Order: structure tokens, then C-alpha cells, then sequence
């Protein structure tokens, strides 16, 4: 399967601050303009909860706060009003081949 | 209203065989395969296998293939994980989630059980 | 005046005779003939001085567009080869469905498992699917 | 003009 | 190879002012046509009846030339293929030819009887111009050439999504090679022999589309069929 | 009493685009409702 | 004179939107109509009258 690496490991921002995640993969994951690329959400205490995905920026159970973007190996997230709420772990998951794995993640922090 | 309610966690000894289960509710069950996760870290999860709740069709993870099988009850909206052959490794967080496409031909996880554990 | 009524009567005639044992007795593929829907069951009344045909057809609405394939291989085995009949292989985009890949009716949408009803085997080419992993027809 |  | 057909769709729509015709404007004729009065009215009446047929063949015929769905037509469609019939977005490179080497006589509906008034040439000699000596009126074509055009191309568009079953519904939009290789599989070609021979297939094909800028001469049957058409308009009016 | 005559140009339909694509797969365009 | 060749061209034209079903929207099995050597693709432009 394809792999996915993110980075920084963890992340550290001011409350109103603009954040963002990168997002790697070992071989490129557009096929026919599509990408697959979805981000997900989680916390202590709590399951993982789906963000975005490639088109869908506002929809998919959030606000367009959460921006997707990127194309081929390389991919982004960025928000631009972090609040205390918005810290979690980060992850970076392809649905286009099989079996569906997914990265690591990063965690978001507040200073 | 949608609901999937995971069976409660257990501290199961090695060499068992492992049956989980997860209960749709509060939607048409058969219009949406399930696809189940395992977590072992906050920074390590994986993908274990979908079932289909229409035609029972699979896809496993190939580690697990010879070892996680998947079955219904359509009569209780319920779907079921059994793992053969538990040992250490095992020990961890399991879920089950709905299939979506909220984009065109991009899977989705959608809504997520709540988490029940083996150890 | 009445030599010439008569014989384009005859002509009309020999048009008529030829519907009713096209449109009538059978299903007809031709399309050009009757409305244009394909076409289903057709009905023949009497008129003054003719027939008069009712023609009930079948007429499209809300298009969408899909991905589609050509056909689908074995990516382990070149010679496993197939191709859809009378339907279309499309990207799957329904919950029902764990597979890439998902059989259609050419008149209709509507996704289903592609199965060995649904398939025919050919000879290979550069523009089909190199499927690695879940295929039922072959199952090879 | 609009029919009657 | 190719081979080319000429099917005519329809008649150059005329009327007659029949009072006109028989006399110019004079009291004593005038008066003497008042006991023929009901003559003009039914030659009035068969030639508006038969310019209402004209028009409703026409539109019954690209009722059915319409397609409900069609590609794009680029520069360079077709690929390998060559294809001097696409529009020059236009008509088309054939349809010029066609149009200017048949002996046309200037059409109406442009300014007309001013080309026949003395703010013009000495030298015309056309018909429009005999038109308002005999009474005649040539009535315009129902279409217009540019939404000819937009059907024409239109059709063009709908080749190569017709395969793969049905047609009538589902429009398949594969590339155009592709779909003259899978309709020579269906005349018992092998597919082992189309795969090798793609070239060769290719510079056949534009060869015999070569040959048709030799086709418009009277030579051609198809051509000198066109050319009659136009002739049994003139003549009728003469 | 209605008023003066309209002059207005015939409308033409355009038939729904379709773009063709090189590679291995391709855009369809396939019906999903309908009626007799 | 105009109303026989009015007739005639209406029953030509009829002719006309039988080989566009047939010949120019798809693949012709029936020979006869054509050029003889089965057929593959067939192309329509307008003409004077037709």
C-alpha cells in the first residue's frame, strides 16, 4: 500500500493563530483528477471523527474552517482560527487502494 | 439518529476465538457496508476489513485474512467481527463504522461506533 | 385527378403493411420508425380510410455523467479478460457495494455486483483495468 | 402578443 | 473507399401573384378578371397548401436529426484520422466546395430587387430580378444555414458514442479510433490483426478521404445529381 | 385587445456536452429517471 | 407541375431520415444501402436542396 507520513509531529500555536499540517505520500494518489484524500479528527475519550475530503472543504460534518488542498504526493490542512477545541490528533487517510491504510498523524497544541 | 452500538469490552485470555459485535440503528441497516478498525496507539490504527450488509461481500486487510472473518444478522440490524486465535498483539481498541461518499467515488467513515476494547 | 390518389394510396398502403409487421407484431430496434424511445408495444386502431397507429416508447430524463472503464483484467494473469454485456462498468459510487468496479444497465442507472450473468470473456487490451486484488468472473 |  | 449519395429534401418554395401575372396593373384586364376572380384564389390556395408540406418535411426531418447528447468538436478531433470536415468555427472545407462549384444563381432575401435597380451592376441578368416582372415571390428556407450548420455538426459530435449497445440512451464518448477499431471487429476482423495493423488502418483511410477533393466533377454522379437539382428550380421559373 | 406582434429568433436546443477523454477510461452519460 | 415535385421531394426526404437512423447513428449489417463493402462510418454535410 501507499505510504502516509505527516509532519511536524506535534504543532504548537497561539489561540486565533493560523495552523497547518503536511502531508506526504510514497507514490502519488490522483487517479482519474479524483485525489481520495480525507483528514480526521480525534481526542482522548473519544473515536475518530471524519473532517473533509477532497472536494468537500465545508461539508462532511464541519465548517470551511478546516481547508483542505494539494494535489499528487503532497497534501495540506490549514485552519485559521485555532481555538482550544480544535486540539487533537490529525490524520491523513487514502481511500484510493486497497487496504485503505492511513498515516500516523500529528497533534495539535496550544501555547 | 444514527447509531452504532458496539458490544461492551472484555479482558479476554490468548487462543480464544473473538467475536465483536456493533448494532446499527436509527437508519435502513442493509443500504450501508460496515467497515472495521483497529486501534492499538492514539498515533497507530489500522484498517481491518469492510462487509457488505446487502450481499455480504468482504475485503480484509491481508494480515488479518486467514484469521478475521465477518458475518450479519439483518433481523437485528447487527453486523460481527470474529477474530481466531487471539494473542498479545491483539490487545486493543476495536471499532466499526458506516460506509459514505460525500464525495464522488471517495470512501468515507462517516459515523463511528463508540470503542469497545480486547486485551 | 383520381389515377394519381389511387396509387400513392397504394404506396401508403404497402408502408402500413410493413409496420404492422414491424412495429406491431415485434419489438422493433431500428429506432427512425415510431417515437423516438426505443421503442415497447405498439397498437394498431382503425381509422377513416386508414390505420392509426399509437407507438408507446421509452423517453430518458436526469442524466448524469460517470467514470467508466472499457473492461477489466487479471493484473496476475493477462489472458483473464472481461467485458460488460449490454451494460457498462462504472467507478462504484453506492454504500451497498465493496468493490471498485460495479455493473450497470445501458437504459438505466443503477450499480450492481458485477457477476459471470453480467460478463463476457475477451481477448485482452492496453486500455483495460489491471485489477489486483477482488474479481469474481474469473475468480483467478 | 400573449394569447387571449 | 468511398461512395457518396445525393438525396434531395426539398423544393425551392415559390408563390405567384396571379393577378400580376396575367395583367400589369391595367382597368380594362381588371375588370374582365373579375369574372376569372375564383382562378387566382385556387391557384393561391394549391400553392400556399403545397409551401406548408415543404416546411413541415423539414422540420419533421431534423426533429429526428437531433441528438439529446454530443461531444465537443475541437481542431484535431478524430486523432490519426485527418477529418476535413470539421467546421472551421462555419460550415465545412466539403460543404464550400460543394456550395461553389455548383453553378448557383445569387439567392434573394439579401437586398435583392436593390441589385436589380439601377444602384447596381449593368450586368445582372438574375432571376430575382424577373421576379417583380412576373409577380413571382421566392420565399425564404425555413432553417437558415448556421442552424443547419449547429444540426450538422451535431451529428457529427454523436459519432463514436453510439456503440457498446443501445444508443438511444446512454451516450458512450470513447475515442474515435478506438471505436472504428471495435466497428472492424464487428465485421469478423480479428483483433490480433487491428492491434499490429493501427497505422496502416490510419493511411488507408486517409487516402480514400484524399480522394474526395476529385469528387466534384460532373463525372461524379452525386455531384451531377446536385447540380440537376438546381437546374429544375431555374427552369420551372423560367 | 392584445397588442403588437413579437419578433423573436427560433430558439436551438444545444444536446448535452459530453467532453471525450484520452487514457483508459471515459466520461458516460447514462439516464436515471423516465417516463413512456 | 410544383405540386407532383412537391409530393416527390416529400417522400425522398423520407428516405433522407431513414439512412440518418441507420447509416449515420450506427453501424449498417444490411448492405444494399451504401457503398458495397458492408459498412463502417458514414458522414452527412448539407447540399443545395437536400
Amino acid at each position: 500500500d501507499i505510504v502516509l507520513t505527516q509532519s511536524p509531529a506535534s504543532l504548537a500555536v497561539s489561540l486565533g493563530q493560523r495552523a497547518t499540517i503536511s502531508c506526504r505520500a510514497s507514490e502519488s494518489v490522483d487517479n482519474y483528477g479524483i485525489s481520495f484524500m480525507n483528514w480526521f479528527q480525534q481526542k482522548p475519550g473519544q473515536p475518530p471523527k471524519l473532517l473533509i475530503s477532497a472536494t468537500s472543504n465545508q461539508g462532511s460534518g464541519v465548517p470551511a474552517r478546516f481547508i483542505g488542498s494539494g494535489s499528487g504526493t503532497d497534501f495540506s490542512l490549514n485552519i485559521h482560527p485555532v481555538e482550544e477545541d480544535d486540539t487533537a490528533m490529525y490524520f491523513c487517510q487514502q481511500s484510493k487502494e486497497v487496504p485503505r491504510t492511513f498515516g500516523g498523524g500529528t497533534k495539535l497544541e496550544i501555547k | 439518529q444514527v447509531q452504532l452500538q458496539q458490544s461492551g469490552p472484555e479482558l479476554v485470555r490468548p487462543g480464544v476465538s473473538v467475536k465483536i459485535s456493533c448494532k446499527g440503528s436509527g437508519y435502513t441497516f442493509t443500504d450501508y457496508a460496515i467497515h472495521w478498525v483497529k486501534q492499538s496507539h492514539a498515533k497507530s490504527l489500522e484498517w481491518i476489513g469492510v462487509f457488505s450488509t446487502y450481499y455480504g461481500n468482504t475485503n480484509y486487510n491481508q494480515k488479518f485474512k486467514g484469521r478475521a472473518t465477518m458475518t450479519v444478522d439483518k433481523s437485528s440490524s447487527t453486523a460481527y467481527m470474529e477474530l481466531a486465535r487471539l494473542t498479545s498483539e491483539d490487545s486493543a481498541i476495536y471499532y466499526c463504522a458506516r460506509k459514505s461518499y460525500y464525495v464522488d467515488y471517495v470512501d468515507a467513515m462517516d459515523y463511528w461506533g463508540q470503542g469497545t476494547s480486547v486485551t | 385527378q383520381q389515377l394519381v390518389r389511387s396509387e400513392s394510396a397504394a404506396l401508403s398502403a404497402q408502408l402500413a403493411k410493413d409496420k404492422v409487421n414491424e412495429c406491431v407484431k415485434a419489438q422493433s430496434k431500428r429506432s427512425g420508425f415510431c417515437g423516438q424511445g426505443t421503442h415497447i408495444v405498439s397498437f394498431v386502431v382503425n381509422a377513416p380510410n386508414g390505420l392509426y397507429f399509437m407507438h408507446v416508447g421509452y423517453y430518458p430524463s436526469n442524466h448524469i455523467e460517470v467514470v467508466s472503464a472499457y473492461g477489466l483484467c487479471d493484473a496476475a494473469n493477462p489472458t483473464n479478460c472481461i467485458a460488460p454485456v449490454n451494460g457498462y462498468f462504472i467507478k462504484t459510487n453506492n454504500t451497498r457495494i465493496v468493490d471498485e468496479w460495479s455493473y450497470t444497465g445501458s437504459s438505466f442507472y443503477a450499480p450492481e455486483p458485477i457477476t459471470s450473468l453480467n460478463t463476457k470473456y475477451v481477448a485482452p487490451q492496453v486500455t483495460y483495468q489491471n485489477i489486483s486484488t477482488n474479481l469474481p468472473p474469473p475468480l483467478l | 402578443d400573449t394569447p387571449s | 473507399g468511398v461512395t457518396q449519395e445525393y438525396i434531395q429534401t426539398t423544393i425551392q418554395k415559390v408563390t405567384v401573384d396571379c393577378k400580376q401575372y396575367v395583367c400589369n396593373g391595367f382597368q380594362k384586364c381588371e375588370q374582365l378578371l373579375r369574372e376569372y376572380g375564383q382562378f387566382c384564389s385556387k391557384i393561391n390556395q394549391a400553392l400556399h397548401g403545397a409551401n406548408l408540406r415543404q416546411d413541415d418535411s423539414v422540420r419533421n426531418l431534423f426533429a429526428s436529426v437531433k441528438s439529446s447528447q454530443s461531444s465537443p468538436i475541437i481542431p484535431g478531433f478524430g486523432g490519426d484520422f485527418n477529418l476535413t470536415l470539421l467546421e472551421p468555427v462555419a460550415r465545412s472545407a466539403i460543404e464550400d466546395l460543394l456550395f461553389d462549384k455548383v453553378t448557383i444563381a445569387d439567392p434573394g432575401y439579401m437586398q435583392g430587387y436593390d441589385d436589380c435597380m439601377q444602384q447596381g451592376p449593368a450586368s445582372a441578368r438574375d432571376l430575382i430580378c424577373a421576379q417583380y416582372v412576373a409577380g413571382y415571390k421566392v420565399l425564404p428556407p425555413l432553417m437558415d444555414v448556421n442552424m443547419e450548420a449547429a444540426y450538422t455538426s451535431s451529428l457529427l459530435g454523436s459519432i463514436a458514442g453510439v456503440g457498446w449497445t443501445a444508443g438511444l440512451s446512454s451516450f458512450a464518448a470513447i475515442p474515435f479510433a478506438q471505436s472504428i477499431f471495435y466497428r472492424l471487429n464487428g465485421v469478423g476482423i480479428t483483433q490480433q490483426v487491428l492491434s499490429e495493423n493501427q497505422k496502416l488502418i490510419a493511411n488507408k483511410f486517409n487516402q480514400a478521404l484524399g480522394a474526395m477533393q476529385t469528387g466534384f466533377t460532373t463525372t461524379n454522379e452525386a455531384f451531377h445529381k446536385v447540380q440537376d437539382a438546381v437546374n429544375n428550380n431555374a427552369q420551372a421559373l423560367s | 385587445v392584445p397588442g403588437e406582434m413579437r419578433l423573436a429568433s427560433i430558439a436551438f436546443n444545444h444536446p448535452i456536452q459530453v467532453d471525450q477523454l484520452n487514457s483508459s477510461y471515459f466520461k458516460l452519460s447514462i439516464p436515471t429517471n423516465f417516463s413512456f
